[PDB]
């Protein structure tokens, strides 16, 4: 039986359905970070033109149709879709169809053969972030505790200034 | 906010016409703009749309290769370059900003409209 | 192209009641479609955006429903400033159409 | 800097110190139990 | 005879507020499976001969 | 992935207890510094104090 | 009258150095990619057959 090529062939398949992605701007390159399936894409900050991709008809219809249904699935009582979908070209060989949302509140592309190198991202920035947090924390309530002593420094030298001098001078 | 259009007036068909679009009132280079028409007693239409910083242009199947649109953020003004003009372009050509809901996102909605101006094609 | 039925075409109402302006596209669009109104003599102004957000400053009597190609604009209590044009526009895929247009008038 | 007069204070207005707050528990450790294992692929 | 809390107090600590870290869950993921691989080739000897 | 997490998250939240529950045990200790340091000079203490 | 920083100065305060974990990117990495994985067998059936 005979067919039309654009319409039955595409050069891209769709991988995953991530229902939560979110992209963040650091250091001149968007990040998107799925908690779920725990995975970290990098990209350029431009939009990868569709156009582009030989035979990728399929991705528009394809990257719609799960947009829609996660949205209606997930997110209609809760967030409002921002504009119409994003294609970024990811590092690594994946293309990445995002759809920004808010609170109520030619040429072949070549995918890697290993998603690893994504995880370990994840996994370092899952662990990275929020030791640091933990350790600017610190940092904070040590200056502020120490800050505090000096209250304590002021009143004690006068009742001893011989032993206070003799730690503190050394 | 204000927004003023100037650039409209009679042409011949076949001809080229640049509209601008000032802007007052929000931050130009932080907003998308778009054109919008509206033909004498019929509905409106869209005409293209020019990114926040002009990365990226959209146009309409029915002005695609022959309309062009540009921005100077320094200035903030907007301009619609238009050439090959034809009888069904005669209509009242609005300039009007992208709802403002995220960054460096395109609402591909209007928030926004200028008082617009007339661009009639007769011979 | 996503074509945008809006019915009726025009219809009349008195000041202090209720009416419904209805908008179909040629397709499913989920949620994205935005309300615009037109008063005589001045430029059009948005009113709600993807069915369900109400713009700031916007009346909270006036409100949208529908999921689909199905929507809805609503006004529990018409003022003497809300007879004008309403356009309801998509922004699903390009190129961006918007709807016949409906006007409301004093009856 | 700024130099600062201060009147003499009264009962007016009394300020008092936080009491000693209890601190969290240990965190509880992992519930392993020891065991030998062999495993199976397809 | 007033309550203890009649009084307006002032804490003399310098909180640190520390979140331990979520647990977290890994699913298994593949670009590619083993199955999508073999059937990546255009033919298949042994599907051929069978 | 797994293990390494765990085997990073595991300790690193036991230090991070620690170290919380070391800085309440030194804060209720303080306590007893502060209360006799108010005597000394009640300016000093309760500028500090109250902000 | 005299400066602040006239008179010698003695840190009161017992300092701790928090250096943050520096970002870094995971670049990909594969020991033998998909293609010269299908390249190391001697023959091809597609190929020949073709
Ligand atoms: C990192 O993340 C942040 C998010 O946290 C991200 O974005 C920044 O986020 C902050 C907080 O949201 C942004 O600040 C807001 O930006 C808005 C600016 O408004 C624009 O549009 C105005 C008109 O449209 C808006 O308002 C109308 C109603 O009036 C509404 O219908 C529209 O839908 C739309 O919401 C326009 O007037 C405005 O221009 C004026 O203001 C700017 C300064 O803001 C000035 O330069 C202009 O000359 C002019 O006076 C502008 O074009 C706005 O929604 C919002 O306003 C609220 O807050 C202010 C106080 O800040 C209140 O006064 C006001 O009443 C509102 O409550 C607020 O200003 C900020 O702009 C974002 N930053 C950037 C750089 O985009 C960051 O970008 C992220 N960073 C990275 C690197 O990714
Ligand atoms: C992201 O952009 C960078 C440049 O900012 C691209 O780098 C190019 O890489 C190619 C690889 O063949 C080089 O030949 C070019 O010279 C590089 N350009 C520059 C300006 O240095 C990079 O390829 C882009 N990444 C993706 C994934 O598209
Ligand atoms: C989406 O939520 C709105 C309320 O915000 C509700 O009226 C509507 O029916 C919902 N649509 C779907 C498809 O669930
Ligand atoms: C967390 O720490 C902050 C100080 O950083 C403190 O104000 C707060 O009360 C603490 N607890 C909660 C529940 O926020
Ligand atoms: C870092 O900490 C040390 C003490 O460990 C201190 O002497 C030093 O001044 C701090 N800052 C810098 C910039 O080294």
């Amino acid at each position: 039986d005979w067919v039309p090529k654009r319409p039955s062939v595409c050069t891209m398949t769709k991988w995953q359905e991530v229902d939560e992605m979110l992209r963040s701007e650091y250091g001149g390159s968007f990040r998107f970070s799925s908690d779920a399936i725990s995975t970290t894409f990098t990209t350029n900050l431009t939009e990868y033109p569709l156009s582009r991709v030989d035979l990728g008809d399929c991705i528009g219809k394809d990257a719609r149709d799960a947009m829609d249904r996660i949205f209606a699935r997930r997110y209609n009582a809760t967030h409002i879709k921002v504009g119409q979908p994003q294609y970024y070209l990811a590092n690594g060989g994946f293309l990445i169809a995002y759809q920004p949302l808010l609170s109520n509140t030619v040429e072949r592309i070549k995918t890697t053969s290993s998603i690893e190198f994504a995880r370990l991202q994840f996994t370092y920035n899952h662990i990275q972030r929020p030791v640091n947090d933990m350790l600017g924390r610190v940092a904070i309530a040590w200056c502020e505790l120490q800050n505090h002593e000096l209250t304590l420094w002021n009143e004690a030298r006068k009742l001893n200034p011989n032993a206070i001098a003799s730690v503190t001078v050394g | 906010v204000q927004l003023v259009e100037t650039g409209g007036g009679v042409v011949r068909p076949g001809r080229s016409l640049r509209l601008s679009c000032t802007t007052s009132g929000f931050s130009f280079s932080g907003s998308a703009m778009h054109w919008v028409r509206q033909a004498p007693g019929k509905g409106l239409e869209w005409v293209a749309v020019i990114s926040h910083d002009g990365n990226i242009i959209q146009y309409h199947d029915s002005v695609k290769g022959r309309f062009t649109i540009s921005r100077d953020n320094s200035k903030n003004v907007l301009l619609l370059q238009m050439n090959s003009l034809r009888v069904d372009d005669t209509a009242m050509y609005y300039c009007a900003r992208d709802v403002w809901l995220l960054p460096a996102t395109i609402s591909y909605a209007f928030d926004f409209w200028g008082q617009g101006t007339m661009v009639t094609v007769s011979s | 192209v996503i074509w945008m039925t809006q019915s009726p075409p025009s219809l009349s109402a008195s000041i202090g009641d209720t009416v419904t302006i209805t908008c179909r596209a040629s397709q499913g669009i989920s949620n994205s479609i935005a309300w615009y109104q037109r008063r005589p003599g001045k430029a059009p102004e948005l009113l709600v955006y993807a069915a369900y957000r109400l713009q700031s400053g916007v009346p909270s009597r006036l409100s949208g429903s529908g999921s689909g190609a199905e929507y809805t604009l609503t006004i529990k209590n018409m003022q003497p400033e809300d007879f004008a044009t309403y356009y309801c526009q998509q922004y699903y895929d390009n190129p961006l159409t918007f709807g016949g247009g409906t006007k409301v008038e004093i009856k | 800097a700024n130099f600062y007069v201060c009147p003499p204070p009264t009962g007016a207005t009394v300020v008092q110190f936080e009491q000693p707050r209890r601190c969290p528990t240990r965190p509880e450790g992992q519930n392993y139990t020891e065991g030998i294992a062999v495993v199976f692929k397809e | 005879q007033l309550s203890r809390a009649d009084i307006t107090t002032v804490s003399t600590f310098i909180d640190l507020n520390i979140t331990m870290l979520e647990d977290h869950e890994f699913v298994p993921l593949e670009v590619y499976t083993r199955h999508e691989i073999k059937d990546s080739g255009l033919l298949d000897y042994t599907e051929v001969q069978r």
